[PDB]
């Protein structure tokens, strides 16, 4: 999942009409989203353990 | 000789507050007091910047000295017109949540600035696209945030409380959404710490001056009137018959014990010409008398689910209001009335 | 103080005052009838109605059956004098029951003083009484006296159960609608009642009875009395105002006749079917009618036809209409007083409020139509009481409304034939050639579809905002405390006199008020449909009783075309299992498996975390009623997640919210104040607009959407009942197929199986109620409110533009305040007023959900033993008998704690009611109690099982027994097949959580799966009891040490409870935390922490350490020293020494009472016992370091040092915390320990204050107080 | 302030027809009931007809089937059509708006002549 | 669909990706067993065959 998200993000930063500052905001938001994904994965591992 | 303010979450929360911010006991613990002019406090955490997919919860106890009604910032993570902010406005609060695309949530919560404590809860759930807003024990807002995308804000949350001196207690931020049961559970648990409260949900104190109101006649104060050359207590039924509100002061059996608690034995004092003390007549009806030794000691308690009201009893017979008589509704000591008639409240 | 102040019998001789023959208004000549005056203006005529209406002088059935769901005809009823005496006493009893309640007392008082207006004079300056409001009472001497009155209760017409209010009209006046009022004649019978189906109360009463429930006749009388009260004050709604319904669709009903007056009378959600516009319309209409009455009283100059003075009649009507009399005597109507009176007569006088006051089960709405008619007898006190009704207190009938259940209280209700025959009024639904298969669907089983014109509104009509534009107040929901507010200010003193009036004619001439001509709605309308309907699916699950074996089938087709085939939405495996031929030896296990599968499929709930307002989904609703379409139940779940609740509706309701009317602002030139007031009024009226549209949407939701969900819920209950009945029929066929020899060898009670399926359906209905309620609320929140919110935001934009223009136009007038007003407008109008459901609907308060959960736990307890006042009693509604032995010891501090010794006189017996003794093979049940078992000291206790709780009868029932470290639960059937479950705790342990400590024991018994034993809310053990047969428990429960060979052995026990269901883990945890008395600190053994009591100390972080004092004084300190050591008796116990180290004594400092009980947040002192003498725990808070080393100081040497201790009780409530505080109220920190070199010294540390509660870091400051106990009893 | 103005009264022959109208100024009269009363010489002013905002009508006994009350909320006007008039119908007719006040009209005289 | 060009469209895509992964990886279902109630992981069977 993280690789798919990073691939789409890097593709958009490479070639798109979004503004540079916008792209920076997108990078920050994607980093936070990856943190949330890690939290959800942790919930999943706790579920399988229990 | 020190005021300790800190974060017990165990995370990398950095707190920066004004050196002269006072602490006054609120509901369960000491609460920060902001004078509304120069006192403010900021909390720093990398999670506070929110984003697009994170769900979170904010809840705290607030008592506002609501002098003014202009739109003033109370608390929020706002940076580049983005994120969230709770504002003071009119008689209550305003929740603002705006994203990087311009989609906005501006919601007015009414009747919060009545100089009484309120338990504010906000729950942003990204999985269900649901915004929940609770005041006290009521769900005041249920909204869909399917249109709000990216609220990426500063990593600082600035409690300012502009232009409104206020008390804030138990500010708690969670990284998961909250359900209504959890709000009710936190509310009712924190509320019963064996303390009795006044109309503003502040701790009831002995040797302090209050005015008594009944739950049913919430706006009619308790006054005094003479029937058979001895004086009784009743409400003002005949609209403004000039029966002025009576002044009440609780006295404990203890020289100490400033604060009233559950199952406490108290005596009631009224500031007439002399200090008049409360006694039960032969017809179970309350009256004011002259000598302290004849005053009846009543046991004071409260209901768990009514935060600002209290109950009084003597030998198991609780105190309520009687039927229409004069027209005057007498304070009686009888157990054959409806439950709602036994709740009283004091206003300083 | 009774409403009827005389004992009336029908054979009492006439006297002409309260017992006499009378003649009332009639079309022509009428035979006088014997009548009884039970109260002022209240007469009763125990006669069938053949005189009020000349068209109904015949008691035979009408030419065509009435279009009502339930009707009963008996021309012989109420003909004998015995029947008339029974009728009179029943009406008297119902009046007494109504008057006993607060609301009914107010209602009867208002009825009495609501004398019909003296509006009969053609001359405006005179007051003349109307003849039709009076009667003629024949005196013994033969003369007759004309007397005015308010109410007459008479028997029914041809239709016995058709109760209504009649009144004789006037030539030009509509007395029931012009404020005048007329004498009301109520058709009523107290010997009959209705029978209806209910499923909403299973959430709070999971033990609800099966079958029909019977309406309490007092409720029906109160309904008709409220109609009479509306009519007597002339505020009855026009009978041509009818809630129109759509009758063209196949699912829609053929026709429904309900009036706005009836909706107002019902109250609750039915009254909310009327929008606010028409309500204000009615209020102002009757307001101006009352003003008409006021002006008529003013222009009056004389009175005619009586000896009473004019001023007296003016005063009587002044008190009736609450008119305000000025200094000159002129009358007027105050808006406030008229508000109070109209609100009390219309919104408080409702059937819903009387249901709340009577505490009886009753239909929440008129759409829960009656289904049967029952003969009753309410006169005997053994059958019906003034205070309780059918639900007699301290009996089986008091709980779960079993008094109103026609099957449990069967001796009080005899079913009668419904003269509205089966499928009398119906629609014919046919499925096109899947020739045609057609079913008749009863009219009242179809869908209520309100017409759009009922919900009129002027939301699109703009307003003109003036500086005088009135801001309206709130609309307080009618709550019980508001009813109490009116009750406490109600005047019960004045009652109008029965004045002497001039004698009228011998025969009073008058006819009833004309009723509108109602058309019989079409019947038998046939519909040709391409798809199976929900009605077809529900019909396929029905069958006829007989010998032939019915077979279940998942093909709706095959079920519809065969009487011996019944459709089932269960799995195909269930169908195969039920339809198989089962042998005799395998019969009982077969029935058990069938019950298990039935409960498994009916309780199937699928939780979803993907949609917001819906949390659970019941899948089998799909194939049960063909909700939506498609094949599997997975289609139903997926389509419910994807589309929303809309799939549950039979018709998509139009929610048409137009463009909101914009505000036009008037301009005030050179006037600052009135301009700013205009702006403020505009904003306030905008807020009112938000509330108005929200209320309109809630009304449309209650009428169009929620009714469909309620019908779906009723049909789900019906489908579950059909499935249960079909399975029972197949099982009983199978049983009856056997030779009677095998039927002797198998003890099978089908009524027991019917019970078991009933409570399985009750659980399924709990789930279904929650799910369907969530669906209705979700549809309101997501599919109807947003159309509003959009229109409302558009209105806000228009108002913002109009205002901003208004402010810039008066820029000169508002000089300087342009910015402030601009900000006010922009900020107020840029926000949204959130829609709160608790504001408009009384059901959806969160506190009520918490209350529902707690009630559901409470109402399952068939035995609840608690110590109240000075006796140990049963707090359950059954109220069993308690016999307390002479040597039963109650704890003086907590009298709930009961001590039982090994003596014959130390015993407690519970005589159970005959309806709660256990005799079944399928009924699950549970028990819970707190027990304190002392340590075992002697070897004679080894292998010595002794019973403490006994419910055994001829080796059948259940018992709780004890042994060496063993708590044993024993079940045994009538076949002496027994199963035992055990909890074992060892006495060879350092520190034990069970030895001599309070233990919360819970035993659950599922008759199909397992018997489970839980300790302190955690599952401990389980044993399969599915192989047990029929168990016959004891008529009494015995608490006594039976067979205990240890002569000095005793037990402690409290809070015993016996429940009629299997508790799940969550419920047991809730019970454990509830019964913890969390407001009071506890000692190590679990008792109440007390002042002035010596306690050895334990620290929960290091239990193997004890508090010791190195040296006394400020220069000394106290530290944790180990090890404790071990006390032992070989082969019996080996435990850590608990009585080692220094002792603490809690001393009262700021106690506001004298009870020696340490409660939470109590400010106390603490003394330390060293060499058997007390010192004070204290420290110097000014020493360096956050850790303040504690010391034991001489009591006279404390001075101004930090000593004030705040105690804290954390969850039993064994965990104790001690926050130290100086004499200035500042925090020194919690009392724990800290490491200094080798020694861990006792320390007040503020670092603990920085830690969240229950965190591991708080286990260092957690303490356990250990007093010397006779259950532990080592050498101190 | 609210104002009611009636019109259309005159003398009329037995069995004839007469149309009474009343216009309102100062209030929208939406969701507000209206009525026509008549006062006979020497008698009390009596109710003749009432009409609600939804259109529902309520008539007196002596007037039902001969009079028809209508209204137009858009035009803020109430109409009373009197057909088959009889000598008892002679009197002063007043219009009323059942609103927050005792809103009456000036009154117009109808005389049935024979 | 049209390829993502505006930052809004990426926010929509990323939010839906997060929600769907959240629903998949945290999929649990409570079932009845001889031991009591167990919170079974839904995808386990498809994860390790
Ligand atoms: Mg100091
Ligand atoms: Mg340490
Ligand atoms: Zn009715």
């Amino acid at each position: 999942i993280k690789r798919i998200i990073q691939k789409k993000l890097s593709y958009l930063i490479g070639n798109s009409n979004i503004s540079s500052d916008n792209l920076a905001l997108m990078n920050l938001t994607t980093t936070n989203t990856l943190r949330d994904i890690s939290n959800e994965s942790q919930i999943a591992m706790n579920n399988v353990d229990s | 000789g020190n005021n300790v303010i800190g974060d017990a979450s165990g995370k990398n929360t950095s707190i920066e507050y004004s050196k002269d911010i006072g602490l006054v006991y609120g509901i369960n613990s000491d609460a920060l007091y902001l004078n509304g002019s120069n006192q403010s406090i900021s909390f720093s955490n990398d999670f506070f910047e929110n984003g697009l997919t994170n769900s979170f919860s904010i809840y705290f106890w607030l008592r506002n000295l609501g002098k003014d009604t202009i739109k003033s910032k109370l608390i929020g993570s706002k940076e580049d017109n983005c994120g969230w902010e709770i504002y003071f406005q009119d008689t209550g609060l305003v929740f603002n949540m705006i994203d990087s695309n311009g989609n906005e949530k501006n919601i007015y919560l009414s009747d919060v600035s009545n100089n009484s404590w309120h338990y504010i809860t906000i729950s942003v759930d990204r999985l269900k696209e649901q915004l929940l807003i609770f005041i006290d024990d009521n769900l005041v807002a249920n909204e869909s945030i399917k249109e709000i995308l990216n609220i990426y804000s500063s990593n600082i949350i600035s409690l300012l409380s502009e232009n409104n001196p206020s008390y804030i207690e138990g500010l708690t931020i969670l990284n998961k959404p909250t359900t209504s049961q959890e709000v009710l559970s936190n509310y009712f648990e924190v509320l019963n710490n064996s303390y009795i409260r006044d109309s503003n949900e502040e701790r009831l104190e002995y040797n302090k001056t209050y005015q008594l109101y009944n739950y049913v006649f919430s706006d009619k104060p308790i006054c005094e009137v003479k029937q058979n050359n001895n004086i009784y207590l009743t409400i003002n039924n005949t609209n403004n018959l000039n029966l002025q509100a009576s002044k009440f002061k609780l006295l404990s059996i203890n020289p100490n014990k400033q604060y009233v608690q559950k199952l406490d034995e108290v005596i009631i004092s009224v500031l007439d010409n002399m200090e008049k003390y409360i006694d039960i007549s032969e017809d179970n009806r309350l009256q004011l008398i002259d000598n302290k030794n004849n005053a009846k000691k009543m046991i004071i308690s409260n209901d768990i689910f009514i935060s600002n009201c209290l109950t009084l009893s003597y030998n198991g017979k609780y105190i309520c209001l009687s039927m229409k008589d004069e027209n005057h509704n007498w304070m009686i000591c009888n157990n054959d009335m409806s439950k709602y008639l036994y709740l009283w409240s004091f206003k300083p | 103080m009774p409403f009827v102040n005389k004992q009336f019998n029908y054979k009492d001789p006439v006297n002409g005052v309260d017992i006499a023959y009378i003649k009332i208004p009639n079309a022509g000549q009428m035979q006088p009838v014997k009548a009884f005056k039970i109260h002022n203006k209240i007469w009763v005529i125990p006669e069938r109605d053949t005189f009020t209406n000349p068209e109904e002088g015949d008691l035979n059935p009408p030419p065509e059956a009435k279009q009502v769901p339930v009707s009963y005809y008996d021309s012989t009823y109420l003909s004998t004098d015995n029947e008339k005496d029974n009728y009179l006493k029943g009406v008297t009893k119902l009046f007494e029951r109504i008057y006993s309640t607060d609301l009914g007392r107010m209602l009867l008082t208002s009825i009495v003083r609501g004398i019909p207006f003296w509006g009969g004079s053609t001359i405006d300056t005179e007051l003349k009484v109307i003849d039709t409001n009076c009667i003629n009472v024949i005196q013994p001497d033969g003369s007759y006296r004309s007397e005015e009155l308010n109410l007459v209760i008479i028997g029914p017409s041809a239709d016995i159960i058709q109760f209504e209010c009649k009144s004789f009209g006037h030539e030009v006046l509509n007395l029931t609608r012009n404020g005048y009022g007329s004498t009301q004649y109520i058709r009523f019978s107290p010997d009959f009642t209705f029978g209806f189906e209910e499923s909403l109360e299973v959430d709070t009463n999971p033990l609800l009875g099966a079958g029909k429930f019977a309406t309490d006749p007092a409720v029906t009388l109160a309904h008709q009395l409220i109609h009479a009260g509306h009519r007597l004050y002339g505020i009855a709604i026009n009978p041509n105002r009818v809630f129109k319904v759509n009758t063209n669709a196949y699912y829609e009903m053929s026709g429904l006749e309900v009036s706005f007056e009836e909706l107002r009378t019902f109250g609750g959600h039915d009254a909310k079917f009327i929008d606010s516009l028409q309500e204000n319309e009615f209020r102002l209409y009757y307001y101006n009618k009352f003003k008409d009455i006021a002006s008529t009283l003013n222009k009056a100059k004389s009175i005619v036809g009586t000896t009473a003075s004019l001023q007296y009649m003016k005063n009587v009507f002044k008190e009736k209409y609450l008119l305000s009399e000025d200094t000159s005597g002129k009358f007027s109507v105050d808006k406030l007083k008229f508000d109070k009176l109209y609100k009390m007569l219309t919104e408080i006088y409702t059937e819903d409020n009387f249901v709340k006051f009577f505490k009886v089960l009753n239909a929440k709405t008129f759409l829960n139509f009656d289904k049967a008619v029952f003969k009753i007898n309410i006169v005997p006190k053994v059958n019906y009481t003034i205070y309780d009704g059918f639900n007699l207190r301290n009996t089986n009938l008091a709980a779960n409304f079993n008094g109103q259940n026609t099957e449990i209280n069967n001796m009080n209700f005899t079913k009668l034939k419904n003269f509205t025959g089966l499928f009398e009024f119906y629609k014919l639904l046919c499925v096109r050639g899947i020739n045609d298969l057609c079913i008749k669907v009863n009219n009242w089983d179809l869908f209520f579809s309100p017409s759009e014109d009922n919900f009129t509104n002027d939301l699109n009509k703009g307003e003109e905002i003036t500086s005088d534009t009135n801001i309206e107040a709130a609309e307080e929901n009618i709550s019980l405390d508001l009813i109490q507010q009116y009750y406490l200010t109600f005047n019960f003193d004045n009652e109008p006199e029965n004045i002497s009036i001039e004698n009228l004619s011998s025969d009073i001439i008058g006819q009833l008020e004309l009723m509108p001509n109602i058309e019989r709605f079409p019947n038998g309308k046939k519909y040709e449909l391409d798809k199976y309907t929900m009605f077809h699916y529900l019909r396929a699950q029905e069958f006829e009783h007989g010998k032939s074996r019915i077979a279940l089938t998942n093909s709706v087709n095959e079920a519809l075309l065969n009487p011996s085939r019944v459709y089932t939405f269960f799995s195909s495996d269930y169908v195969k299992k039920v339809n198989k031929a089962t042998e005799a030896a395998m019969f009982l296990g077969w029935v058990e498996q069938l019950v298990y599968d039935f409960t498994d499929e009916t309780s199937e709930v699928s939780t979803t975390d993907k949609i917001a307002d819906i949390t659970i989904i019941i899948p089998y609703i799909g194939p049960a009623l063909n909700i939506g379409n498609m094949l599997y139940k997975d289609d139903f779940v997926g389509a419910l997640i994807f589309s929303g609740a809309v799939i549950l509706l039979e018709f998509i309701p139009e929610i048409a919210i137009p463009v909101l009317g914009t505000f036009a602002l008037v301009s005030y030139i050179a006037n600052k104040v009135l301009t700013v007031q205009t702006i403020d009024n505009a904003l306030s009226k905008r807020n009112e607009k938000w509330d108005e549209v929200y209320k309109y949407i809630v009304t449309n939701w209650l009428a169009k959407v929620n009714t469909q969900i309620d019908l779906i819920r009723k049909k789900m209950k019906e489908a579950l009942e059909n499935q249960a009945e079909a399975t029972k029929a197949i099982i009983n066929y199978q049983y009856n197929q056997y030779t009677e020899e095998e039927k002797n060898n198998i003890n099978f009670n089908i009524d027991d199986l019917s019970s078991k399926l009933n409570e399985s359906i009750n659980k399924a209905m709990i789930n279904i109620n929650k799910f369907l309620n969530q669906c209705s609320v979700s549809y309101l929140m997501n599919s109807m409110i947003p159309y509003g919110v959009k229109r409302l935001e558009d209105f806000d934009a228009s108002l913002k533009d109009a205002l901003l223009k208004y402010i810039y136009d008066n820029r000169g007038t508002l000089i300087g305040q342009v910015d402030r007003l601009k900000d006010k407008v922009n900020n107020t109008l840029s926000t949204d007023i959130p829609f709160q459901l608790s504001k408009y609907v009384d059901n959806q308060r969160l506190l009520s959900t918490f209350t529902e959960y707690i009630k559901n736990i409470i109402n399952t307890s068939i035995l609840n033993l608690r110590y109240e006042s000075n006796h140990l009693i049963d707090l359950s509604r059954y109220a069993s008998k308690i016999n307390i032995g002479s040597k039963v010891n109650f704890d003086p501090i907590d009298k709930n704690q009961i001590q039982l010794f090994n003596l014959e006189s130390s015993k407690i017996e519970v005589i159970l009611k005959n309806a709660i003794v256990y005799n079944s093979m399928y009924e699950n049940f549970s028990t819970s109690f707190w027990i304190r078992i002392p340590k075992y000291f002697n070897s004679i206790s080894l292998n010595n099982e002794y019973t403490i709780i006994n419910c055994m009868e001829n080796n059948s029932g259940w018992k709780v027994s004890l042994n060496y470290g063993e708590i044993i639960w024993t079940l045994q059937d009538t076949q002496e097949i027994k199963q035992r479950v055990v909890f074992k705790y060892s006495q060879m342990i350092n520190i034990s959580d069970y030895i001599n400590r309070w233990i919360f024991v819970t035993i659950t018994n599922n008759r199909l799966n397992n018997s489970k034993i839980y300790i302190n809310g955690r599952l401990i053990d389980q044993k399969p009891i599915s192989n047990l047969g029929n168990i016959h428990a004891s008529n009494n429960i015995m608490f006594k040490l039976d067979g205990c060979r240890d002569t000095h052995r005793y037990i402690w026990i409290k809070y015993f409870n016996l429940f009629d269901k299997e508790l799940n883990e969550k419920e047991i945890k809730d019970l454990y935390d509830n019964q913890s008395n969390s407001g009071i600190l506890k000692d190590f053994w679990g008792d109440y922490l007390q002042y002035d009591k010596p306690y050895y100390m334990l620290n929960l972080y290091d239990p193997n350490k004890y508090v010791d004092v190195n040296n006394v004084g400020i220069r000394g300190y106290m530290y944790l020293k180990g090890p404790r050591g071990s006390v032992m008796t070989t082969n019996i116990y080996l435990n850590s020494s608990l009585y080692r180290g220094t002792k603490f004594i809690i001393k009262k400092y700021a106690s506001g009472n004298k009870d020696n009980i340490v409660r939470n947040n109590d400010r106390v002192y603490i003394n330390v016992v060293v060499k058997n003498k007390e010192y004070r725990l204290a420290t110097n808070a000014s020493q360096a370091g956050v850790e303040k080393i504690l010391s034991a100081l001489e009591i006279p040497d404390v001075g101004n040092l930090s000593q004030v201790v705040v105690m804290k009780s954390k969850n039993i409530t064994n965990k104790c915390k001690m926050n130290l505080q100086d004499n200035n109220g500042n925090d020194i920190g919690f009392i724990g320990f800290h490491q200094f070199n080798n020694i861990a010294k006792l320390v007040a540390s503020n670092w603990y204050n920085r830690q969240i509660e229950r965190s591991s870091r708080t286990l260092g400051c957690s303490w356990e107080f250990i007093p010397v106990d006779d259950g532990w009893g080592e050498r101190p | 302030q609210v104002q009611l103005v009636e019109s259309g009264g005159g003398l009329v022959q037995v069995g004839g027809s007469l149309r009474l109208s009343c216009v309102v100024s100062g209030s929208d009269i939406s969701g507000i009931a209206m009525g026509w009363y008549r006062q006979a010489p020497g008698k009390r002013r009596e109710m003749v007809a009432d009409i609600f905002s939804g259109g529902s009508t309520d008539y007196a006994g002596s007037v039902k089937g001969r009079f028809t009350i209508s209204r137009d909320n858009a035009k803020k006007t109430s109409y009373l059509q009197m057909n088959n008039v009889k000598p008892e119908d002679t009197g002063v007719y007043y219009c009323r708006l059942y609103g927050s006040g005792d809103y009456w009209g000036q009154g117009t005289q109808v005389t049935v002549s024979s | 669909n049209s390829p993502i060009d505006t930052d809004k469209k990426y926010y929509l895509w990323l939010r839906e990706i997060f929600r769907n992964y959240s629903f998949d990886i945290t999929a649990t279902q409570e079932i009845n067993t001889n031991c009591g109630i167990n919170k079974v992981v839904t995808w386990f069977g498809k994860a390790l065959n």
